[PDB]
């Protein structure tokens, strides 16, 4: 990043030293926690629970959300409707996340047929099997409604339910905007990445932003002074955005704790 | 404990963390940020103090720039401290000065108790948990039409091992006979969609 | 091309540069696509492979042996098995998935296993358990364990002090 | 080696470690500069009626 091959710099910058190794460490951190965010998050579940073809569950349609085998992705309906919706070479590299796409989908359809099929157990301890409607009825006692009122209206609350899953169908896929925060996520990184390439255009104070045309005009005792200002441009550029991006990791984490303390809380229980 | 150190493994990070940060800045002593030398000294013995004083200028940015780089990395650091250590709170005050029904956050399975332990530079929380651990499978029913009245659960699951009818807990197999105390009683037996006799 | 110094993979250009138009530029004041000085043509540019170089290894305590993952290259360029996240050197590629140790990434992991050797798969998720749902079948707990865990959790950290003078 | 040369200390345990940097070298420097000056008519000074 701050320079394209150019010895002279090289050289320039070990007079700095280990101010872009710390730099790596950080970033390499950065990296780890996002792994473990996702691990976090959907490494709940211990085995990978799978839906029985029976879809016997008292009327409550769950095919929009349970995974579709006809898709090269196993991904659900819901899933492929937020996938539709959110859309260098100068050491700028994006590592791939170590759990695929596909492997998080697994993980969300384990967890659906665990929630779906055991209800909560599956989370303290090992699945155990409940018709759905006895399931919906503990849910209801633990409002504070008795099994009674989930019985006699099995029929309307999954009539109830069934509309409601296409009334989101519906508000996913025409308000994008319903996945603000995500866009939001991804552009401001984007962002960030963006203006550490627009920052080397910058002078810094120097004649040029380009190490090769200052050492092709000055001569380099006076060019190590220019590309040192350069260097140092370029390094306070570096350690901004790293700085940046270690507040926004931060937040992230935030963010990924409540959505593990809810897919623990709601989901599993 | 005794046996895989790496149990404590965040705690050691956290150390190391701290330990590496300071070695940097020690480190950071030895550059010479576009200067002659690292050593002040070095400089003012060598230049005169009309250019000593721009190449200490060049030194001074330097290692004040270092040292601002570390402050913000251990502010940063130490705001995600703060983070665990309110979580650490948050625990010490639901499970161990309670019991935190909150599933899976006192650790897997329903939390009984928890024990807190001092370690350097942190805590460790001995979260005691019930686990169910055996399983059978029973014939089970949302209500019981005794009369054409239904008959629901009031605390428990209808079950059937396959010959006669018990209510049981929903945590543990304790199959107790169908009286008119263990269940109330709610509408026809029509309504109810699975209703057994 | 006339004094302009730079590296990467020459290709054609379909870019059309209208006459006044004969090195191209990118957001970073890189050229990315050129023409010819002498015999004017039309060139694109993608700067070949950089990439970084990650070790894989078991303890050192149990085996030397290494598995050398080149990312965002392609050993075509440079036992090789080609992932998504890059490829290895040093690996071979199994197919059973077994529940990964050293997180390879894009989802491929590598271990430790037998004529020991460094193996590499795809995440084994969990064993894919179906639960033997029903609409009438319930699954009742007779017997339960009281499992003690440990929570780990950093408090504080040391309370540093600088002074900026000395 | 590298592993334990980027540890700085230690001999390495279980995991995966960045160590370094491969780069495709540029196989050659291509080097094009122009006659500079479109045409004269040299052949005319010389072969002149
Ligand atoms: C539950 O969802 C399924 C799947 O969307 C519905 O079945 C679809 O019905 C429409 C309209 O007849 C067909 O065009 C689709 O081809 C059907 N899909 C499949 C996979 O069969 C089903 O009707 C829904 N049931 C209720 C009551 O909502
Ligand atoms: C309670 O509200 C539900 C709707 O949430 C009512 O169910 C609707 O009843 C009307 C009239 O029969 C139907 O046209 C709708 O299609 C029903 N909706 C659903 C989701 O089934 C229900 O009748 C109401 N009950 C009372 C006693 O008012
Ligand atoms: C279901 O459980 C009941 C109660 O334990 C079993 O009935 C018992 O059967 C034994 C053996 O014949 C008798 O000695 C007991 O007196 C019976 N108890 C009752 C409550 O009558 C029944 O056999 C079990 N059914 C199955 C298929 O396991
Ligand atoms: C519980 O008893 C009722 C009443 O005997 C059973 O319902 C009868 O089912 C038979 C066979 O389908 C019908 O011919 C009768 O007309 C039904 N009677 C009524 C009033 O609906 C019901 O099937 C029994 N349930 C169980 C689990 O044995």
């Amino acid at each position: 990043y701050i320079c394209g091959d150019s010895t002279e710099c090289s050289n320039l910058l070990l007079q700095y030293g280990s101010f872009c190794t710390q730099l790596n460490r950080a970033l390499t951190g950065i990296a780890v926690e996002q792994d473990k965010n996702t691990q976090e998050v959907f490494a709940q579940v211990k085995q990978i629970y799978k839906t029985p073809p029976i879809k016997d569950f008292g009327g409550f349609n769950f095919s929009q959300i349970l995974p579709d085998p006809s898709k090269p992705s196993k991904r659900s309906f819901i899933e492929d409707l937020l996938f539709n919706k959110v859309t260098k070479f100068n050491g700028l590299t994006v590592l791939p996340p170590l759990l695929t796409d596909e492997m998080i989908a697994q993980y969300t359809s384990a967890l659906l047929a665990g929630t779906i099929t055991s209800g909560w157990t599956f989370g303290a301890g090992a699945a155990l099997q409940i018709p759905f409607a006895m399931q919906m009825a503990y849910r209801f006692n633990g409002i504070g409604v008795t099994q009674n009122v989930l019985y006699e209206n099995q029929k309307l609350i999954a009539n109830q339910f069934n509309s409601a899953i296409g009334k989101i169908q519906d508000s996913l896929s025409s308000t994008a905007s319903a996945l603000g925060k995500l866009q939001d996520v991804v552009n401001q990184n984007a962002q960030a990445l963006n203006t550490l390439v627009k920052q080397l255009s910058s002078n810094f104070g120097a004649i040029s932003s380009v190490l090769n045309d200052i050492l092709s005009r000055l001569d380099p005792p006076e060019a190590e002074v220019q590309i040192d200002r350069l260097i140092t441009g370029r390094l306070q550029s570096l350690q901004t955005y790293v700085t940046q991006q270690l507040i926004r990791a931060a937040e992230i984490r935030a963010s990924a704790n409540l959505a593990a303390t809810k897919m623990s809380e709601c989901v599993l229980g | 404990l005794s046996s895989t150190a790496s149990a404590l493994g965040k705690l050691q990070d956290v150390v190391n963390q701290n330990a590496q940060a300071l070695n940097t800045l020690v480190k950071q002593l030895s550059s010479n940020f576009g200067a002659i030398s690292s050593v002040l000294n070095d400089i003012l013995s060598r230049l005169d103090p009309p250019e000593a004083e721009v190449q200490i200028d060049r030194l001074i940015t330097g290692r004040l720039q270092s040292l601002q780089t570390y402050v913000t990395q251990q502010l940063i650091r130490a705001a995600e401290i703060r983070a665990s250590a309110n979580l650490a709170a948050t625990k010490m005050s639901e499970c161990v000065l309670g019991q935190s029904k909150r599933v899976d956050f006192c650790g897997k399975g329903y939390h009984l108790m928890s024990f807190p332990q001092s370690a350097p530079h942190g805590v460790v929380f001995l979260h005691v948990t019930y686990v169910p651990a055996q399983e059978k499978n029973f014939t089970t029913a949302p209500a019981i039409c005794h009369d054409g009245k239904a008959h629901f659960p009031r605390e428990g699951v209808f079950v059937s091992n396959g010959t006669h009818w018990f209510v049981t807990q929903r945590n543990f197999y304790e199959p107790q006979i169908i009286t008119t105390d263990n269940t109330f009683v709610s509408g026809n037996c029509d309504v109810v969609i699975g209703i057994v006799n | 091309f006339n004094g302009l110094t730079g590296t990467g993979v020459l290709t054609e250009s379909n870019k059309k540069f209208l006459p006044f138009q004969q090195f191209g530029r990118d957001i970073a004041d890189t050229t990315d696509a050129v023409r010819d000085p002498q015999t004017l043509e039309i060139l694109d540019i993608t700067p070949c492979s950089f990439g970084g170089v990650s070790v894989i290894t078991p303890g050192t305590n149990t085996s030397n042996q290494v598995a050398v993952l080149y990312q965002d290259v392609n050993c075509t360029e440079v036992n090789v098995f080609q992932t998504r996240a890059g490829c290895l050197i040093g690996a071979e590629h199994v197919n059973n998935s077994y529940e990964c140790d050293i997180p390879i990434g894009a989802g491929i992991c590598a271990s430790y296993q037998t004529s020991q050797s460094i193996i590499a798969y795809t995440m084994s998720l969990g064993a894919e358990n179906s639960v033997a749902y029903s609409n009438n079948s319930i699954a009742i707990p007779t017997n339960f364990t009281i499992s003690v865990t440990t929570e780990i959790l950093p408090v504080s950290m040391t309370k540093t002090s600088v002074d900026c003078t000395m | 080696s590298e592993t334990k040369c980027t540890l700085k200390s230690f001999t390495v345990e279980k995991g995966i470690y960045q160590t370094s940097n491969f780069r495709v070298q540029p196989t050659e420097s291509i080097v094009r500069f122009p006659n500079i000056t479109n045409l004269c008519p040299f052949g005319e000074v010389f072969n002149a009626t």
